[PDB]
């Protein structure tokens, strides 16, 4: 599980929550809890205005005319969901969001993008939505009666890349999919295409370097090809991600975000220099063997 | 936001389809309506001051305690009277946007969504705004399609408030 | 998403002002072009498959490296994705033409496309070539004087060419 | 069925909304079109046998092997010729439905959805029906909005087949 | 769901026939009524809150047992649900009016409503009474001769009455 | 890429399981087949030019309008004949991959996925390729397991096209 | 994922070539080693629990900081997670051995594992030490000369060692 | 970085081809526009200070939160940085206009700028509004008919407008 780093990763509140199940012969308070959970999960913790509520679908859920899964399906196909997540997004962004909302995880591979992009293009948004909800994965985790929830913890069938990518899509508890630094941009287009991963940067409030994001071009690669040779005598190399660089000012400072590969023997100097740049350490990761 | 042109593309986009005769018809429906809307928006704009002030006074007349009672939510002082005229101005201006756009989109996004919480939080009676909206309906002097479309938006706001 | 009208309304609301007389006149001028706009959308749509297939045939002939074994458009899967992309772009170009605003093209199709192609090794320059072939084909179709009320569509044609050029630039 | 009226209501219902100016403008668009659509439908219906026989002969001319090759999928015997004429008649009749309905709904529901599986399963060439559809476009003698709407549906089928 | 047009189409398709000249002319006559239909939908929609509230007020005044403690419309949640249902039914009636066919109302709203109400203990006859009150108010609003081009709306008004009656019977 | 070995691991992985006797037997099945598959691949590869040329001619004889009709999709000129021989070469090559892989994986990934779009878009008859595949089945000279596995892949392609 | 056969195929298709005689011959040599490969998988799997538990015990003995209070393998939740991970890594190493291609191990297990452990504060160097211990036990089990048809498994044993090395290098 | 000429050369070397006749004639048409391009660069440059300061004045008048105490553009250092940034963006737009290719703007200016602003807390949507105002002023200056040889600069104006559009989109 996630224990020590749960709070700084924004996972602790989900560790403290149980799946929201609608039992047969449910009470009205049960129905209200499901409705609240579905709105929070499926709409990415956006505030929902009374004018935006799906009152008819809520009635049918309350009446047992539709199960939880069918209520999720209705919310996912609503003009409200599409306005929030479809009409203004690159389809790869849409697929990312669908996975997060409806399956509680991030896409694992480029194959998932191929499948859902073609399905949308050939059969339309509704058909694509059904594929998530009628999937084996949805059935195994949530079935007919449980609201979808974030699957942070390792499960059978997982891949490691899923874990790192969840923190590209989930940015903390007091946050929504439409209020994140990358805004409308696909978070995973490049990761999926290259099958690469990124160092995990936890949410703001609990991580000073929370804003670190790489640029389109001119990034430092993850691993130290060439080893310590360019640095001279050095025992081991680390990749440091740095954000919020301002102090020297333009043109001495061009990009406020920077990743550097530095040797063990210069980490003291590196931290000192970073502090004087005003920057905040986003992540440190071994870069050599 | 809800307009004929945006709904048409939103429908076709959701289906992953090129636009078809259905959407072309939607556009013709817009084109048949647009000039009357633009004409109505111009008339309301040129008359906005009289309308806003007339509507504000109509509310004070119908609910005289709003200009006699002390309170942050009332218009018994110049502060509250300015808020109220400001508010009515928002309704009138955003209604002209609907006439330009050809749908309720502007009202939906800028005014209606969340209006219930605001009126509750600051203790503002929806009835006050209904009376003002009724005044604008009675006094904008529009005719024909300009009138019908304009009154649909004014009633749309009235219904949302009630 | 914005259409020609909501774009102006959104800007006006952010400033808290009624639309000025000139703005209402510009929109009235846009309304007067509506029929031509609709015809252009209809004509492009009616020839969608030919526009895409011919452009693609021409691109591969010019750029045989795309379809040699190991080329980016080799294998049925990749060829299918390539044809699909061309149709997607054409589709959003007609949406933008229909709405009179490029936002739908930018938001749904173009925002993130260059990153996708760069990440996958898709030759964006070659996509831009294909888009240009669809552009030339589409404008010829929109301009055909036969079978339509005669008039001046140069303004609408320029706007459509702008959308194609925008698509081509976004991937190149 | 994708028609302007049903789509308008379905989108409104998705949002739990009464119909508004947007949907009323969809209706005016439909009304502007409908008389032309109905006139087109009558004209195609009155000329149906001529159009269908002409279209079948046009396919046989462009693809002579269809009337010369033995096989269940070809029209070398009267059995195959009858299937072929029936199929073309289906296309024409359903296109008239699209004109009456004001959208591709009937084509989508009755013919287009699943046509690929049929043409693949029974080894029918979509190019055959493209040719027939081109014949019909070039010989219905429609003018004006009727021509425009009829050809959009004929092109919709052609595009689907290619 | 069908509209007035596709209703005829579906009947013709199942018979494999083109629409007759008589059917087409019947649709043409429907088109000639379109403006009256649009006005009727607009007028009901414009007055929806008033129609519902006044009908609900009148209903409870005639049936105080609904709102006495233990009554089916007693407590805020149940009163709120009751008011919601009245608006849903009105909304769907306007949908049916807009399309010119009862299928939207029947298929989405009424189908299974009686069973829901019977299972809940909602008194169907009282719902039907409420629907009848809404019907009368709606018809008067539609027929109001002021501020509209004068003409005969008896055909459209009769159609709307039928839709309201369908709703009343479906739950009564 | 469906093959026995990758399918074995895929199923075990999705169940979170170590490989068991079930998957080991799958491996023994692959091993029983592998050498016959490799022999078949060799034989087809060595005889590829004759097979590809003969298959192309088989198509031309069965469908003589392909070598007589003008159009980008036909083989009337050397350009179209080169495309056609190329396509037949692709089918044969990828089939050899299947024999190497011991499954339809390579056909699924490199040829079948998307073939219907291509054939529709470029107006190519899948019947042309069926006849080419039938010629290859009739003439590759394989026997025993080599023949059966290879024919299964040829048939798999044939079934996909029909 | 790839296996040994489909790895060569994918490289061949990327170049549009039939497999060469030597490529086919090399794959035949692979087939000839198939039984030894199967035996190696069976032996690791049959001892999986012992391999994991013995390695975990040795690791915790050599690095007692891991299990002292506050250590990353302290508490039942974390110790269970630690034991699970060791089993997961072993499982995927066997998958790679079975298929003869590291892709299943790299794609599904190792890719992102370094970042994951850094994010969680799991000591990657210690994980690597655990993997090395499993490696030694597993190779000894694979090489056990008793109860099996005698022959030379040095090539298979080297391949399996390579997979364990990939795992060790990835976690740290 | 690319200019209009070397952009085309790059795409030709990638295919191992001499520039086609139409490509050479396209570049000649570009040369024929050279003077208009120089004039536009010169007019924007000559009015740079006013373009920036007027745009900034309009921005802070429409978005007064920026310059209230606690606003991102409050304090002299932040206001100075803000004014500097607008000038930087305008400068690179003139670079792109001068070369006839967006590469300099995209590579040297917009790369990582969105990321810089979010990391520092700079409101990018407000930066984009500033760019818009600079765009409006810049095009009017470029289109000014006074004191210059008369001709159609519509194509250069469209290109310049495009570069501003890129900038506005990139900063947020
Ligand atoms: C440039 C695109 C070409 C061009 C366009 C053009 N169109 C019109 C006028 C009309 N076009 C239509 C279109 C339709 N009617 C339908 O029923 C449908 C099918 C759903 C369509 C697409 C209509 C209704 C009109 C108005 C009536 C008429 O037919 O004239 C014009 C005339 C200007 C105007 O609209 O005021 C023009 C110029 N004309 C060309 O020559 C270009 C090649
Ligand atoms: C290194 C791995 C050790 C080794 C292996 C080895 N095995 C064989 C031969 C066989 N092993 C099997 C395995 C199984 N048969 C079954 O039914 C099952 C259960 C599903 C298993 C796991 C088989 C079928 C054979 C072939 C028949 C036989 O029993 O010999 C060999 C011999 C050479 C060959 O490749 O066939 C070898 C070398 N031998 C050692 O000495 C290493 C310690
Ligand atoms: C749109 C940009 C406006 C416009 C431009 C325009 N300019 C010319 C021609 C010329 N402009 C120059 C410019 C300069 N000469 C110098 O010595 C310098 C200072 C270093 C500059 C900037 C020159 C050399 C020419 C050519 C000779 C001439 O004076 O005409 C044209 C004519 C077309 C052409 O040159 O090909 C045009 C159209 N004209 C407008 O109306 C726009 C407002
Ligand atoms: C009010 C004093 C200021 C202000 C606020 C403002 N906030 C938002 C949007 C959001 N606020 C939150 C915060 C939370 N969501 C949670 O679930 C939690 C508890 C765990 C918190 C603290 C979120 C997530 C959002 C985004 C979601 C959404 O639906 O908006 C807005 C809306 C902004 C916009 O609509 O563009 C506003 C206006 N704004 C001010 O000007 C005040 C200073
Ligand atoms: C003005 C319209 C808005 C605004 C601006 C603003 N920017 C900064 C700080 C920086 N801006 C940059 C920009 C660039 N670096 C580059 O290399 C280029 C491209 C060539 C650009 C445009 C950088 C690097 C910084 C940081 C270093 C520096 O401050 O010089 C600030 C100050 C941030 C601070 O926290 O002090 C401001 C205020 N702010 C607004 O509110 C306007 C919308
Ligand atoms: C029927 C119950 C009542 C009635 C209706 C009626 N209406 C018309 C004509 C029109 N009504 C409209 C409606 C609108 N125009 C708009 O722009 C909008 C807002 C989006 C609406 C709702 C229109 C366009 C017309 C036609 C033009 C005109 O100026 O009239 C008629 C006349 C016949 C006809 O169908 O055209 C009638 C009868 N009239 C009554 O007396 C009833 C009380
Ligand atoms: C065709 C002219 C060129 C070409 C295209 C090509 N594209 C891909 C793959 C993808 N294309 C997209 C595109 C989009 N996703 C969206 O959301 C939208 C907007 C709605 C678009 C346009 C995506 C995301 C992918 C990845 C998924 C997929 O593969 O379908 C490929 C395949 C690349 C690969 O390695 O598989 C190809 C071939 N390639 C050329 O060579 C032509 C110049
Ligand atoms: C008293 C402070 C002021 C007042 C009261 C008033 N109320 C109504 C009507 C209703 N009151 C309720 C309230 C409830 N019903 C419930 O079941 C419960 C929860 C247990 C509550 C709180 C309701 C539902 C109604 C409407 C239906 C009904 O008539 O019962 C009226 C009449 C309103 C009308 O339009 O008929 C009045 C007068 N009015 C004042 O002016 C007082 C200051
Ligand atoms: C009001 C005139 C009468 C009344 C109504 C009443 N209804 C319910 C409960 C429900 N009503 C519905 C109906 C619908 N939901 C939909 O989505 C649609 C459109 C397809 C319809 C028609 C449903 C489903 C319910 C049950 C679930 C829910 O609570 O929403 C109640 C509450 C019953 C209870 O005990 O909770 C009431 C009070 N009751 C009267 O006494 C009036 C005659
Ligand atoms: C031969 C049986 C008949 C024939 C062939 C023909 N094919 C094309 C064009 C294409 N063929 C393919 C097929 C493939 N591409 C792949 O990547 C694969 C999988 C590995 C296959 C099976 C494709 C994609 C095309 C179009 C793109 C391209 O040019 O490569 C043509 C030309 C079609 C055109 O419009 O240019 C022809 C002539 N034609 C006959 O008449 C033969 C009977
Ligand atoms: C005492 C009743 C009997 C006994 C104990 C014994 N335990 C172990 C090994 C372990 N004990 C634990 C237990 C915990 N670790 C924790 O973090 C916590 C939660 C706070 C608990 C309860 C664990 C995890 C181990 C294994 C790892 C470790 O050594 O720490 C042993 C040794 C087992 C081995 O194989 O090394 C023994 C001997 N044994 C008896 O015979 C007593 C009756
Ligand atoms: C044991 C030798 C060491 C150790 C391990 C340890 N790991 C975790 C937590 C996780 N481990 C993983 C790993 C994977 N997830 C996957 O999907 C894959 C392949 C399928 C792998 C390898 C993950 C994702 C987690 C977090 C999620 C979860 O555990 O469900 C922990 C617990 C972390 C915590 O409690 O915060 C531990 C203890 N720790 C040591 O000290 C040993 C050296
Ligand atoms: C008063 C002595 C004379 C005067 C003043 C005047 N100032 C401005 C505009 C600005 N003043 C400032 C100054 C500051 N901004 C800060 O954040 C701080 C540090 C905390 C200071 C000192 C700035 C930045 C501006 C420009 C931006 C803004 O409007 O806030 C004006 C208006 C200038 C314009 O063009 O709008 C004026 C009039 N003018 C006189 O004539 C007085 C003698």
């Amino acid at each position: 599980a996630i224990t020590t780093a749960a709070s700084r990763l924004g996972v602790a509140p989900y560790n403290e929550s149980r799946p929201v199940e609608l039992r047969p012969d449910f009470s009205l308070d049960d129905a209200k809890m499901v409705i609240r959970a579905v709105y929070r999960q499926v709409l990415g913790n956006d505030y929902i205005m009374d004018s935006e509520r799906l009152k008819g679908a809520e009635s049918l859920l309350t009446n047992g005319s539709i199960s939880v899964r069918e209520f999720v399906r209705t919310v996912a196909k609503s003009e409200l969901y599409k306005k929030k997540f479809l009409y203004n997004n690159f389809q790869t962004r849409v697929i990312e969001l669908n996975y997060k909302h409806l399956l509680g995880r991030a896409p694992f591979s480029e194959d998932e993008v191929i499948f859902h992009l073609d399905l949308y293009e050939n059969q339309g948004f509704d058909a694509d939505i059904d594929s998530y909800i009628d999937s084996v994965e949805y059935q195994e985790n949530f079935g007919e009666n449980i609201v979808p929830y974030y699957r942070f913890n390792n499960q059978v069938g997982d891949r490691t890349v899923g874990f790192t990518r969840m923190f590209r899509l989930y940015r903390g508890y007091a946050n929504s999919d439409r209020s994140q630094l990358e805004r409308s941009s696909s978070r995973l287009a490049t990761e999926l295409g290259q099958n690469t991963v990124s160092a995990i940067v936890g949410p703001s409030g609990s991580n000073a370097g929370w804003a670190y994001r790489p640029s389109r071009a001119g990034n430092t690669p993850a691993k130290a090809l060439g080893g310590t040779v360019p640095f001279g005598q050095a025992s081991k190399l680390f990749r440091v991600e740095i954000t919020a660089i301002s102090a020297p000012g333009y043109p001495k400072v061009r990009r406020s975000n920077k990743a550097v590969i530095v040797p063990f023997e210069q980490l003291n100097q590196t931290l000192q220099q970073i502090n004087r740049l005003g920057g905040k350490v986003a992540s440190i990761t071994p870069a050599s063997l | 936001m809800k307009t004929p042109l945006t709904e048409a593309v939103s429908t076709a986009d959701s289906q992953g389809r090129f636009l078809s005769s259905t959407e072309l018809q939607i556009a013709f429906g817009r084109l048949r309506q647009a000039n009357a809307g633009l004409q109505a928006a111009k008339a309301l704009t040129d008359n906005a001051q009289s309308l806003v002030n007339g509507a504000a006074q109509a509310v004070y007349n119908k609910f005289p305690y709003t200009t006699q009672t002390q309170g942050n939510n009332f218009a018994a002082d110049q502060r509250g009277k300015d808020k109220c005229a400001r508010d009515i101005g928002y309704y009138l201006r955003i209604v002209t946007y609907c006439l330009v756009a050809g749908g309720t989109g502007p009202l939906d996004e800028y005014l209606i969504a969340g209006i219930d919480e605001i009126n509750r939080t600051f203790d503002l009676s929806p009835s006050w705004y209904v009376e003002a909206l009724k005044y604008i309906k009675a006094n904008h002097g529009l005719s024909g399609d300009a009138r019908d479309e304009a009154n649909s938006y004014l009633d749309y706001a009235i219904n949302a408030l009630s | 998403m914005f259409d020609v009208f909501t774009r102006v309304v959104s800007q006006a609301d952010a400033r808290g002002e009624y639309l000025s007389g000139s703005q209402l006149d510009a929109l009235s001028a846009t309304v007067a072009e509506g029929n031509k706009r609709i015809d252009s959308v209809n004509r492009i749509t009616g020839n969608a498959s030919a526009i895409v297939s011919n452009a693609a045939r021409a691109l591969f002939a010019e750029q045989p490296q795309l379809i040699q074994p190991g080329g980016n458009a080799y294998t049925s899967r990749r060829m299918a994705a390539c044809l699909r992309d061309m149709e997607i772009i054409l589709r959003y170009v007609t949406y933008a033409t229909f709405t009179g605003d490029a936002s739908v093209l930018e938001d749904r199709c173009l925002n993130g496309l260059r990153e996708t192609y760069v990440a996958l090794g898709v030759p964006g320059a070659s996509v831009a070539a294909g888009v240009q072939k669809m552009k030339e084909a589409a404008l010829d179709i929109v301009n055909d004087p036969n079978g339509i009320t005669r008039g001046d569509c140069s303004a609408i044609v320029a706007e459509i060419a702008g959308y194609f050029d925008r698509a081509a630039a976004a991937v190149a």
